[PDB]
RNA sequence: AUGUGGAACGGGGUAUUGUAAGCAGCUGCUGAGAUUAAGCCUUUGUUCCCAAGAUUUG
RNA sequence: GGAAGUCGGCAAAAUGCCACUGUCCCUAUCUACUAUCUAGCGAAACCACAGCCUGGGGAACGGGCCAGGCAAAAUCAGCGGGGCUUGUGGCAGUCAAGCGGCGACAUUGCUUUCCUAUCAUACCGAAGCAGAAUUCGGUAAGCGUUGGACCCACUAAUAGGGACUACUGAUGAAG
RNA sequence: AUCAGAAGAAAAGGUGUUAGUUCAUCUAGACAGCAGGACGGUGGCCAUGGAAGUCGGAAUCCGCUAAGGAGUGUGUAA
């Protein structure tokens, strides 16, 4: 088993973090910052 | 079997890998500073790094390398990759 | 055996769940706020329709328990900058507001009722008779200060409880500049700020509590805990009849179930659908934060639709969820 | 005759239903599946993406033709629903509130004659025959109650057990007025049903069916023109 | 018979290296002159016993994994003497068992005085005498194991041929078009060069034919190489498929290939013999043709012809010596196949998944495919619960009228 | 310390090591 | 797949592009790597490259010396043979053959052991058979009676190793 | 053989039988009892007698049956439960009598028709079970 | 330390139980009746209490 | 679920091979009493002096010595804690680096916490390692190493070893 | 000195460093680095499917020489 403290893991979960992922999180902080 | 797909970005800084033996993994290096990386079309699927610098030069050629090594399998029958043909100059 | 990242097992020093962390600011980003407070009312169970690709039910029904906290709007009272140091943070300033309500102002005493209720008198008479003060210091703040970090205290006068003394707690401001959350703190004094424009019904927040206390088993129960990854069902508002009705139900209801919540009351303010378990009993104020770190794991992406929520009798075995349906099902009583 | 699996297991017919006119496949799993009914029967019938009582088992849980479709008591009305939305008018869809829920294990239906397991109720054999429009023959096949997963039917063959006798083939065949065969698939299962899906110009089997019985099937369904 | 799954041997050095190394890593290490003498016995007779189990576990292992030869088919028996020397072989294997008991004696022997050692060093002798003597026990095979780890070498390169599975065992002259079949038939690369004996050993090959498979087992041409020839026709239920050149071409005198098969009919006797005439397109032969069991086929091996007719004829003689109205629609007669390459084949959905994210990130559109009479509530939730009442219970097309006939019905009761 | 063991010899080792080296010296000189 | 398939491969694809570059520099590097391994590895792993690089530099010392040679309780406790056995004689410690070198011939005969003449450790010991150092022991040597003395200590060794008196 | 072409995955639920207990043969292949004595993927939880659930496999021994089927232990899946669990709909099962079935270890089951009521969950995991089974609710 | 103050009852809601006596001819008054905060919700219902004492505090 | 606990039907339960049972999986809840606190009454054993820890002090290394770690009143309730050694036998002859007759390797004769010396998981190098599976070796103690009478299964694996003060919670005066 | 330093394993090993001792070539060009030659009888003889110096057994000779070993390894079925 590969364990959450594996730096490829870590790395990988960096790249998720950098796709559309995380973009649903940018714009979707600036649905309430226009409220 | 497979053929290995590469994109070029940034003017050829930073390279993305594809379809290395049936992986779906996109392999992605960004090229040492000073390292332009392109696809020449006079010898089929080879690449040339140009840069000023030997050692990024060659660091990013090693980087290339290391990346897409086969892995579980036979060096001697599963020799499959990306190699340092020539080390040259521009002129 | 026993988990030795929770020891000294001790009775927290506090009640209210103290948000030891914030999330990194970025200038990138524009201004928001990364914390609220609210009372946990109780718990009701729901049905939802699970659109997760590769879940053995996905596309089907599923049962979830969901914890249910009622968070009237927050009041913003205050603009405080901490200054990076070698020794770390430190709170340089604080700036307050006129209008101070008597429900914070008890938060600053342990007699309310004895007291001369004099907190805050000359603040407030230097505060409007000469208002250079309160400039050179938000001047201050937004020329040294790095964090930026308001006051806001929560309306317990609305909530169903017995209890007076507001809460008051330190909510930090992510986004823009210095400049930048300055002008925003200064644009929200004595207003109030919604957990409508704080969270939307669909992220992953980080539930903050102290336990509930069981007793002398050395001490069990009353610490300081936090759950990570509680993800937002719905936020309800407390004017709208249909705070509890889905769109596969209809059903005018409101969220608080009949009879009232067990031991709290009836929650008539904004509240809040969390899923599972939150720490400490009823009535105890929690905390709630946005997730430290960005993690888009398919559970914290995928969205929610609820089906069905659940006003039955928390207080026994109920079987009716509405009044008028009760009185249609059962015979025409005595009375 | 195709080679088929649902994500790794061989028994196709557990996993899907097909007949004359539509067909149903299980959901959320393998849209590969779905795919490979697609691929041959897209253009032609419907691919329904479906599921009875949140269940991937829905081939063995339904019973129908190019008429009408059954489904147990245990379905869903949201499924239920789903599925008279996505199926066309001609079909028609009913509850069978029946001894045996699993209407695939027990009934197995063409066009015009279907085979059932003795023991069902007789207001479930009405309406089979008022839905079906079928004659009902209350029979088993090598002995074994289980009809519909012993004895994979359509509207040109069937296979049976290779151990029930050979006058018990003929009068099923007779009374089924259609050539029979009894022949066995995935290498030795003899599920004939939950292996065998099959309509009247199509037919698919597991991957671990072998060429012997693939041309069997071949023969006796002729599918070559 | 997989002879692929024998471990691989180690070489004596390694051999006790590694059975030392798991004596010291495995068990304890420190002992003290102030111990209980009992504590001192008991520690050193640990390692010795336990370094007799680490020897005979190995030796046991090659002792099993190593095939019988008496308990297997003649046919891979008979191939074994030609290559290894069964004796050979035989007197290996034995000598380990002879060392994996010799072990056992000089373990049980040290253990029994060990009980009698009274300080720590006369036990630290014992201990040193036995690892001594089983270490220059195993020492005196550095000749047998060498020799098994050859033969596991070659032994996994082997084939895995099948008599019991119908075969059509190739044989003849070296280069006479045998190598040529076996590539245009078997789906195996056998390296075809001007050079003679290119076909070392046997070379396999499953070809499919009638829905069944046969086994092409090309045999090398003719000696070691002849000797594995003769052992393969020996034993093996096959149809004999002997290529003649007819044309000369392949070096060899027409004469002396009849011959040779003449001399090899005592070995193809009760087989379908098959007198191909290999290179027709580029005397003896009626005597051979005298003989009935060898069909004469003519096969053009300049010309690449009558290849498949061989196949097909040699195929046929080892099989010898061995109202229901289905309304299909109007689409499924013209109906295109789904063949990826054109585009006609209409997209699936195992397509829109990989442009959509593949597997576990594209969620299927469930309601994408109502026969409906509109595409854009294509998405609406319909209502399934109101006071108390389902709505599913209700839906009725004509549901309005039952209404109205109902208004006619309060308007009387209330006047 | 730094190290796997301990640099300074308890009295004991300051004791019999030259003791030992004594028996040494006798040693050779037999 | 077939006999030496590998060697087919090799032969019909080629090696790995880089493979003589890789041989050629860990054929380069060893010599740094040997002085890496020597002076850093610590224990039993280092003893035995101690002890194997002595062989090797001995045997490269004697190989190129042969170049220019070219270009010019009352119980027995210890082992026993077979009232006045008031002892206890255990069969473990019970021995009845023995490795006996003739000097002359210099050849490790097993011989059985016919008896003890006679034992220095003590006219007990000779009694009851406690086989020592220094004790001679007659055996029969038709195949090669005649005495010997024992070179070894089967106390200890467990094996009664003995030179022929001849 | 445990887990083993048991198509997809099976959800949590309560354990009902642990080892040594007995259930009822629930098909036709000619036995009457089994016996549990072992139980498939059971980790290293210390004083955890394993117990086995609908759909899950156990080695089992015909305590009550014909000889030949008898003195052979050999795995069996268990497709009937008393102790109740709940599914992830919310619902609340149980059985009258815990039972199950009689299969190889590949998962094609030896018998030929079961008897009574199948559980849900082992018909969705085992399609060999869903193949074979008369009624499941 | 006088207020959407607090308390004691009471009403309503929610609940647990399973239809109270008596009357009339097993049936109906009777999902009645009882209990309901002691760690349930609420109260324009009635009444009272509180606009204190002691101590320690630069 | 019904002997899987335990050397085990110990004790209850079942009545006054089958069957029952909280022995166990795995404990949970409820009742009384002790228990705690308050008013009163009120001992004795014991006592050189005292009471933090690591290493060292020839021994016996200790509580006092030495070198360090450190060290902030008063208390309340629980728990009783107090330079060895290893992986490689013995006899005989032959060399022979060399030293002063030995002579080195080699040759021939016969017979709870901790440790890593890692079982599993992570990575790595080699092997006729095609794939799968596996073998050997290296870094590695983060993390697991089971359930029943040498066995018989599960399991990724079922690796080898050492050993008054403190502890746990609760108040607390004070710059 | 990736755990330097302030008689027991001990004998041995180190492409660590610094000094010495005894031998070697060296402007007739030292060592290394490079260009080139590194031959022709002859594929010497048994040995063999195929062994041409390099799977394998004895010599292992000769013409040119400034030099080419019946051959130092890799390697090729050869």
């Amino acid at each position: 088993t590969s364990g959450p403290r594996d730096n490829n893991r870590n790395k990988w979960a960096k790249k998720h973090l950098k796709k559309g992922k995380r973009a649903k999180n940018s714009n979707f902080s600036k649905f309430l910052k226009k409220k | 079997h497979f053929p290995i797909n590469i994109n070029l970005t940034e003017n050829g800084t930073v390279v993305e890998i594809r379809n290395f033996l049936g992986e779906r993994i996109t392999r992605v290096i960004k090229c040492l500073p000073g390292v332009t990386v392109s696809i020449s079309s006079a010898v089929k699927d080879e690449i040339i790094l140009e840069g000023n610098s030997l050692e990024n030069v060659s660091q990013s050629a090693a980087n290339i390398k290391q990346i897409c090594n086969v892995r579980n399998k036979d060096i001697r029958k599963f020799l499959d990759g990306i190699y340092v043909s020539e080390r040259g100059n521009i002129e | 055996h026993g988990s030795l990242g929770f020891l000294p097992r001790k009775r927290a020093s506090r009640q209210r769940g103290k948000v030891k962390a914030f999330p990194k600011d970025d200038a990138s980003k524009p201004v928001h706020l990364t914390a609220f407070l609210g009372y946990k009312a109780g718990m009701t169970h729901i049905v939802r329709d699970l659109d997760r690709p590769g879940s053995k039910m996905h596309k089907r029904e599923i049962l979830e328990a969901v914890t249910v906290i009622e968070t009237p709007p927050m009041v913003v009272v205050g603009v405080v900058g901490y200054v990076e140091t070698p020794r770390g943070l430190r709170s340089l300033t604080t700036v307050w507001a006129e209008h101070l309500s008597e429900e914070v102002k008890r938060r600053f005493y342990k007699n309310w009722f004895k007291s001369k209720k004099k907190a805050f008198t000359k603040y407030a008479k230097k505060y409007a008779e000469s208002t250079q003060s309160i400039n050179r210091e938000l001047e201050r703040i937004k020329k040294y200060c790095s964090v930026v970090r308001v006051l806001a205290h929560t309306q317990i006068r609305k909530t169903p409880l017995a209890q007076k003394k507001a809460h008051l707690m330190e909510i930090q401001v992510n986004g823009g500049s210095v400049a930048d959350k300055v002008e925003w703190a200064r644009e929200h004094f004595e207003k109030t700020v919604d957990i409508k424009s704080t969270f939307e019904q669909n992220e992953m927040i980080d539930v903050i509590g102290v336990t509930r206390g069981k007793g002398n088993e050395g001490n069990a129960g009353y610490m300081h805990r936090t759950q990570l990854n509680s993800k937002i069902y719905r936020i309800g508002a407390g004017d709208d009849a249909k705070n509890a009705s889905t769109d596969f139900d209809a059903t005018e209801k409101r969220i608080t179930p009949m009879g009232g919540f067990v031991r709290y009351g009836v929650v008539e303010n904004d509240f809040v659908m969390l899923n599972g378990a939150t720490p400490g009993p009823v009535k105890r104020v929690l905390t709630l934060r946005k997730s430290l770190l960005t993690h888009t794991s398919r559970k914290a992406l995928e969205p929610v639709s609820l089906k069905w929520i659940d006003t039955a009798s928390k207080f026994g075995h109920g079987r009716f969820q509405t009044p008028a349906e009760a009185k249609q099902f059962l015979g025409t009583l005595k009375k | 005759a195709l080679r088929a699996q649902f994500e790794n297991s061989n028994e196709i017919g557990v996993f899907s239903n097909l007949t004359n006119s539509y067909a149903l496949v299980a959901l959320g799993g393998s849209e590969n599946f779905y795919s490979v009914f697609e691929a041959e029967l897209g253009d032609v019938v419907p691919v329904v993406h479906t599921t009875i009582g949140g269940t991937r088992i829905i081939g063995r849980l339904t019973c129908g033709n190019r008429k009408g479709l059954l489904v147990p008591s245990s379905t869903t009305d949201n499924e239920l629903q789903h599925l008279r939305n996505s199926l066309p008018d001609p079909v028609k869809i009913q509850r069978v509130d029946e001894r045996l829920s699993a209407l695939g294990n027990i009934v197995a239906c063409n066009d015009y004659v279907a085979l059932v397991h003795p023991d069902i109720e007789r207001e479930t054999e009405e309406i089979i025959a008022d839905v079906l429009d079928v004659e009902v023959f209350r029979q088993t096949v090598a002995g074994n109650v289980l009809t519909g997963s012993y004895c994979a039917l359509s509207n040109q063959g069937a296979l049976v057990h290779p151990r029930t006798s050979i006058q018990e083939q003929d009068e099923l065949s007779s009374l089924l007025q259609v050539p029979l065969v009894a022949g066995t698939i995935n290498r030795g299962s003899d599920v004939i049903g939950a292996g065998l899906v099959v309509n009247d110009w199509c037919a698919f089997a597991g991957l671990d069916t072998t060429a012997t019985e693939l041309a069997v099937c071949e023969s006796i369904f002729k599918l070559q023109d | 018979a997989v002879f692929k799954n024998i471990t691989p041997i180690p070489d004596v050095n390694t051999f006790l290296d590694v059975v030392l190394s798991r004596t010291q890593r495995k068990t304890p290490t420190v002992i003290r002159s102030g111990f209980k003498i009992s504590r001192i016995r008991g520690f050193y007779g640990r390692k010795v016993k336990f370094t007799q189990d680490t020897i005979t576990e190995k030796l046991d292992s090659i002792l099993q994994e190593f095939p019988k030869l008496n308990d297997i088919h003649p046919f891979h028996a008979d191939l074994l003497n030609i290559l290894y020397d069964r004796d050979h072989l035989k007197i290996a294997l034995s000598q380990l068992s002879t060392a994996k008991h010799l072990v056992e004696n000089v373990a049980r022997d040290y253990i029994r005085l060990l009980k009698y050692g009274d300080s720590l060093y006369r036990c630290k002798q014992l201990k040193r005498a036995a690892l001594g003597r089983m270490a220059t026990i195993i020492k005196r095979q550095k000749s047998s194991l060498e020799f098994l780890e050859q033969v596991r070498q070659h032994l996994s390169r082997l084939p895995a041929i099948d008599p019991n599975t119908r075969t059509l065992l190739v044989c003849g002259y070296p280069n006479v078009g045998k190598s040529s079949f076996m590539n245009k038939v078997t789906r195996a690369q056998v390296d075809v060069q001007p050079y003679a004996f290119t076909t070392k050993s046997l070379f396999v090959g499953h070809f499919d034919y009638k829905y069944l498979r046969w086994q092409v087992i090309d045999t090398p041409g003719i000696n070691t190489i002849e000797m594995q020839s003769i052992t393969a026709m020996a034993h093996l239920r096959s149809a004999v498929l002997y290529f003649m050149d007819l044309s000369e071409m392949c070096g060899y005198s027409v004469a002396a290939q009849v011959k040779l098969y003449h001399s090899i009919k005592p070995l193809f006797a009760n087989k379908v013999t098959i007198l191909v005439l290999n290179k027709i397109d580029a005397e003896l032969l009626q005597t051979i043709i005298d003989d009935g069991n060898v069909k004469v086929v003519q096969t053009s091996c300049v010309q690449d012809i009558g290849v498949m007719d061989v196949r097909t004829t040699a195929c046929e003689a080892l099989l010898a010596a061995r109202a229901r109205p289905a309304c299909i629609p109007d689409s499924v007669k013209t109906r295109r196949a789904y063949d990826a390459n054109d585009p006609n084949r209409r997209i699936l959905a195992r397509d829109i998944e990989a442009a959509n994210g593949g597997a576990g990130v594209y969620n299927v559109e469930l309601r994408d495919k109502y026969i409906l009479q509109d595409p854009s509530w294509k998405y609406d939730r319909m209502p399934e619960l109101l006071d108390g009442k389902n709505v599913a219970d209700f839906v009725d097309p004509e549901i309005e009228a039952k209404l109205l006939a109902l208004d006619e019905e309060e308007e009387r009761l209330e006047r | 310390s730094l190290k796997k063991k301990s640099k300074r010899r308890t009295t004991r080792l300051r004791s019999r090591i030259e003791k030992k080296a004594a028996e040494s010296k006798r040693k050779q000189k037999r | 797949p077939q006999n030496e398939y590998i060697e087919e491969s090799i032969r019909k694809h080629g090696r790995r592009f880089d493979h003589e570059e890789r041989k050629r520099k860990k054929a380069a590097r060893e010599a740094h790597d040997a002085s890496l391994y020597a002076q850093k590895t610590r224990g039993i792993k280092a003893k035995l490259y101690q002890e194997k690089r002595r062989k090797e530099k001995i045997q490269m010392k004697k190989t190129i010396k042969q170049h220019e040679e070219r270009n010019a309780k009352r119980m027995i406790t210890k082992a026993t043979f077979v009232k006045y056995e008031r002892f206890i004689r255990p069969m473990a410690l019970r021995q009845k053959k023995a490795n006996v070198t003739h000097k002359e011939l210099g050849v490790t005969m097993q011989l059985p052991i016919i008896g003890v003449k006679k034992n220095p450790q003590s006219p007990t010991y000779t009694q009851l058979g406690v086989l020592t150092k220094g004790t001679v022991i007659e055996v029969n040597v038709s195949e090669l009676g005649k005495y010997a003395q024992i070179t070894n200590n089967p106390e200890l060794d467990g094996c009664v190793n003995a030179l022929l008196l001849t | 053989r445990g887990r083993g072409a048991a198509s997809g995955t099976k959800y949590r639920m309560t354990l009902g039988l642990p080892v040594q207990a007995i259930m009822n043969c629930a098909d036709n292949s000619g036995a009457k009892n089994l016996y549990i004595v072992s139980v498939f993927g059971t980790g290293a939880r210390l004083n955890r007698l394993p117990a086995a659930s609908c759909g899950d496999m156990v080695l089992a021994t015909v305590k009550k049956g014909k000889p030949d089927l008898r003195k052979k232990i050999m795995p069996a899946i268990v497709v009937r439960q008393r102790k109740a669990w709940r599914r992830k709909d919310g619902v609340y099962l149980y059985f009258e009598d815990n039972a199950g079935v009689i299969v190889n270890p590949k998962g094609e089951m030896k018998g030929s028709a079961i008897t009574g009521p199948v559980a849900k969950e082992c018909a969705d995991l085992w399609p060999r079970i869903a193949s074979n089974a008369g009624t499941v609710v």
